[PDB]
Protein backbone atom coordinates (compact mmCIF):
# COMPACT_ATOMS: atom_id res chain seq x y z
CA UNK A 1 0.00 0.00 0.00
CA UNK A 2 1.49 3.31 -1.04
CA UNK A 3 0.69 6.91 -0.26
CA UNK A 4 1.45 9.59 -2.82
CA UNK A 5 1.54 13.31 -2.11
CA UNK A 6 1.95 16.46 -4.18
CA UNK A 7 4.25 19.30 -3.13
CA UNK A 8 4.31 22.16 -5.61
CA UNK A 9 4.97 20.29 -8.85
CA UNK A 10 6.92 17.33 -7.49
CA UNK A 11 5.40 13.90 -6.87
CA UNK A 12 6.66 11.52 -4.22
CA UNK A 13 5.59 8.00 -3.27
CA UNK A 14 6.18 6.21 0.01
CA UNK A 15 5.12 2.94 1.57
CA UNK A 16 2.35 3.13 4.12
CA UNK A 17 2.94 0.08 6.26
CA UNK A 18 -0.13 0.27 8.50
CA UNK A 19 -2.77 0.73 5.81
CA UNK A 20 -5.09 -2.07 4.78
CA UNK A 21 -7.18 -3.23 1.85
CA UNK A 22 -10.56 -4.93 1.98
CA UNK A 23 -11.28 -8.13 0.08
CA UNK A 24 -14.34 -10.32 -0.02
CA UNK A 25 -15.83 -12.82 -2.40
CA UNK A 26 -19.55 -12.87 -2.93
CA UNK A 27 -19.96 -16.57 -2.26
CA UNK A 28 -23.74 -16.29 -1.94
CA UNK A 29 -24.24 -14.28 -5.16
CA UNK A 30 -26.14 -11.51 -3.39
CA UNK A 31 -24.73 -8.77 -5.62
CA UNK A 32 -25.40 -7.88 -9.22
CA UNK A 33 -23.13 -10.27 -11.05
CA UNK A 34 -21.21 -8.04 -13.39
CA UNK A 35 -18.88 -10.64 -14.92
CA UNK A 36 -19.76 -12.30 -18.18
CA UNK A 37 -20.61 -9.15 -20.11
CA UNK A 38 -17.20 -9.29 -21.86
CA UNK A 39 -15.88 -6.15 -20.20
CA UNK A 40 -12.25 -5.11 -20.29
CA UNK A 41 -9.98 -5.30 -17.27
CA UNK A 42 -9.17 -9.00 -17.27
CA UNK A 43 -5.69 -10.17 -16.38
CA UNK A 44 -3.41 -9.51 -19.35
CA UNK A 45 -2.63 -12.38 -21.70
CA UNK A 46 1.08 -11.90 -21.28
CA UNK A 47 2.42 -12.55 -17.78
CA UNK A 48 4.91 -9.68 -17.67
CA UNK A 49 2.20 -7.03 -17.94
CA UNK A 50 0.92 -5.09 -14.94
CA UNK A 51 -2.77 -4.29 -15.11
CA UNK A 52 -5.11 -1.83 -13.46
CA UNK A 53 -8.08 -3.29 -11.59
CA UNK A 54 -11.44 -2.17 -13.01
CA UNK A 55 -14.01 -0.21 -11.05
CA UNK A 56 -17.14 -1.99 -9.91
CA UNK A 57 -20.57 -0.68 -10.78
CA UNK A 58 -24.01 -1.99 -11.54
CA UNK A 59 -27.28 -1.07 -13.19
CA UNK A 60 -30.78 -1.25 -11.80
CA UNK A 61 -34.34 -0.86 -13.05
CA UNK A 62 -35.01 2.54 -14.58
CA UNK A 63 -37.68 4.55 -16.32
CA UNK A 64 -35.82 7.02 -18.46
CA UNK A 65 -33.02 8.30 -16.27
CA UNK A 66 -35.22 8.07 -13.17
CA UNK A 67 -35.38 5.11 -10.80
CA UNK A 68 -38.52 3.08 -10.16
CA UNK A 69 -39.65 1.65 -6.84
CA UNK A 70 -38.06 -1.76 -7.33
CA UNK A 71 -34.65 -0.18 -7.89
CA UNK A 72 -32.12 -1.67 -5.49
CA UNK A 73 -29.14 -0.04 -3.82
CA UNK A 74 -26.27 -2.17 -2.53
CA UNK A 75 -23.68 -0.97 -0.05
CA UNK A 76 -20.63 -3.17 -0.47
CA UNK A 77 -19.21 -2.23 2.92
CA UNK A 78 -22.23 -4.07 4.28
CA UNK A 79 -20.74 -7.46 3.54
CA UNK A 80 -18.12 -9.08 5.75
CA UNK A 81 -14.72 -8.54 4.20
CA UNK A 82 -11.19 -9.50 5.13
CA UNK A 83 -8.79 -6.65 5.83
CA UNK A 84 -5.16 -7.17 4.84
CA UNK A 85 -2.02 -5.25 5.64
CA UNK A 86 1.25 -5.73 3.80
CA UNK A 87 2.06 -9.03 5.49
CA UNK A 88 -1.37 -10.59 5.05
CA UNK A 89 -2.52 -12.75 2.15
CA UNK A 90 -5.89 -13.89 0.83
CA UNK A 91 -7.06 -17.20 -0.57
CA UNK A 92 -10.18 -19.10 -1.44
CA UNK A 93 -11.12 -22.23 -3.37
CA UNK A 94 -14.10 -22.72 -5.66
CA UNK A 95 -15.40 -25.86 -7.35
CA UNK A 96 -17.33 -25.78 -10.64
CA UNK A 97 -20.69 -27.46 -10.84
CA UNK A 98 -21.02 -30.28 -13.34
CA UNK A 99 -21.26 -28.76 -16.80
CA UNK A 100 -21.15 -30.50 -20.20
CA UNK A 101 -17.82 -30.52 -21.99
CA UNK A 102 -17.41 -27.76 -24.47
CA UNK A 103 -17.31 -29.62 -27.74
CA UNK A 104 -14.12 -28.76 -29.57
CA UNK B 1 -49.68 -23.98 -16.48
CA UNK B 2 -50.46 -20.86 -18.43
CA UNK B 3 -53.02 -19.67 -15.89
CA UNK B 4 -50.14 -19.91 -13.42
CA UNK B 5 -49.70 -22.62 -10.89
CA UNK B 6 -47.73 -25.79 -10.31
CA UNK B 7 -47.75 -28.25 -13.18
CA UNK B 8 -48.15 -31.72 -11.71
CA UNK B 9 -48.01 -35.08 -13.44
CA UNK B 10 -49.81 -36.61 -10.46
CA UNK B 11 -51.90 -33.76 -9.07
CA UNK B 12 -54.08 -34.12 -6.00
CA UNK B 13 -56.66 -36.78 -6.81
CA UNK B 14 -60.13 -35.50 -7.48
CA UNK B 15 -62.69 -36.54 -4.86
CA UNK B 16 -66.10 -37.65 -6.09
CA UNK B 17 -69.20 -37.68 -3.90
CA UNK B 18 -72.79 -38.76 -4.49
CA UNK B 19 -75.98 -39.41 -2.54
CA UNK B 20 -76.81 -43.09 -2.72
CA UNK B 21 -80.22 -43.34 -4.41
CA UNK B 22 -83.04 -44.51 -2.17
CA UNK B 23 -86.06 -45.89 -4.06
CA UNK B 24 -89.61 -44.84 -3.47
CA UNK B 25 -91.99 -47.72 -2.84
CA UNK B 26 -91.90 -50.18 -5.76
CA UNK B 27 -95.06 -51.77 -7.14
CA UNK B 28 -96.24 -55.04 -5.65
CA UNK B 29 -96.07 -56.84 -9.00
CA UNK B 30 -92.67 -57.42 -10.57
CA UNK B 31 -91.51 -55.23 -13.44
CA UNK B 32 -88.19 -55.37 -15.26
CA UNK B 33 -87.95 -51.62 -15.80
CA UNK B 34 -85.45 -49.78 -13.65
CA UNK B 35 -86.87 -47.78 -10.78
CA UNK B 36 -87.49 -44.18 -11.83
CA UNK B 37 -89.04 -43.00 -8.54
CA UNK B 38 -86.77 -41.94 -5.69
CA UNK B 39 -86.97 -40.13 -2.38
CA UNK B 40 -85.94 -36.50 -2.76
CA UNK B 41 -82.80 -36.24 -0.73
CA UNK B 42 -79.66 -34.23 -0.07
CA UNK B 43 -76.71 -34.35 2.29
CA UNK B 44 -74.59 -31.86 4.19
CA UNK B 45 -71.42 -32.14 6.19
CA UNK B 46 -68.00 -30.72 6.92
CA UNK B 47 -64.82 -30.81 4.86
CA UNK B 48 -61.27 -30.16 6.04
CA UNK B 49 -58.28 -29.75 3.76
CA UNK B 50 -54.79 -29.26 5.17
CA UNK B 51 -51.80 -28.43 2.99
CA UNK B 52 -48.22 -28.22 4.19
CA UNK B 53 -46.24 -25.64 2.24
CA UNK B 54 -42.48 -25.35 1.96
CA UNK B 55 -41.05 -21.85 2.03
CA UNK B 56 -37.94 -20.37 0.47
CA UNK B 57 -36.86 -17.60 2.78
CA UNK B 58 -35.75 -14.26 1.41
CA UNK B 59 -32.05 -13.59 1.98
CA UNK B 60 -30.94 -10.30 0.48
CA UNK B 61 -28.26 -7.67 0.98
CA UNK B 62 -30.35 -4.87 -0.53
CA UNK B 63 -29.78 -1.72 1.49
CA UNK B 64 -32.95 0.24 0.82
CA UNK B 65 -36.47 -0.90 1.74
CA UNK B 66 -38.45 -3.35 -0.37
CA UNK B 67 -41.90 -2.75 -1.74
CA UNK B 68 -44.43 -4.54 0.45
CA UNK B 69 -48.11 -5.33 0.12
CA UNK B 70 -49.92 -3.02 2.51
CA UNK B 71 -53.52 -2.14 3.18
CA UNK B 72 -54.68 1.40 2.52
CA UNK B 73 -54.07 3.79 5.40
CA UNK B 74 -56.94 6.18 4.64
CA UNK B 75 -60.47 5.86 6.02
CA UNK B 76 -63.14 3.92 4.16
CA UNK B 77 -66.81 3.06 4.36
CA UNK B 78 -65.97 -0.58 5.03
CA UNK B 79 -62.86 -2.66 5.61
CA UNK B 80 -61.15 -4.41 2.71
CA UNK B 81 -61.39 -8.21 2.81
CA UNK B 82 -64.25 -8.10 5.29
CA UNK B 83 -68.02 -8.38 5.33
CA UNK B 84 -70.20 -5.38 4.56
CA UNK B 85 -73.34 -4.26 6.38
CA UNK B 86 -75.35 -7.01 4.67
CA UNK B 87 -72.88 -9.75 5.53
CA UNK B 88 -71.35 -10.21 2.07
CA UNK B 89 -67.65 -11.02 2.04
CA UNK B 90 -65.80 -9.36 -0.81
CA UNK B 91 -62.25 -9.17 -2.12
CA UNK B 92 -61.37 -5.66 -3.33
CA UNK B 93 -58.44 -6.41 -5.62
CA UNK B 94 -56.37 -9.31 -6.93
CA UNK B 95 -53.19 -9.75 -4.93
CA UNK B 96 -50.16 -10.84 -6.89
CA UNK B 97 -47.40 -12.83 -5.29
CA UNK B 98 -44.30 -10.83 -6.25
CA UNK B 99 -43.33 -7.85 -4.13
CA UNK B 100 -39.74 -8.89 -3.37
CA UNK B 101 -36.77 -8.26 -5.61
CA UNK B 102 -33.81 -10.41 -6.61
CA UNK B 103 -30.88 -9.80 -8.90
CA UNK B 104 -31.51 -11.16 -12.36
Amino acid sequence: VKEVTQNEGTKTIANNLTSTIQVFTDSEYQLPYVLGSAHQGCLPPFPADVFMIPQYGYLTLNNGSQAVGRSSFYCLEYFPSQMLRTGNNFEFSYQFEDVPFHSS
Amino acid sequence: PLMGGFGLKHPPPQILIKNTPVPADPPTTFSQAKLASFITQYSTGQVSVEIEWELQKENSKRWNPEIQYTSNYYKSTNVDFAVNTDGTYSEPRPIGTRYLTRNL
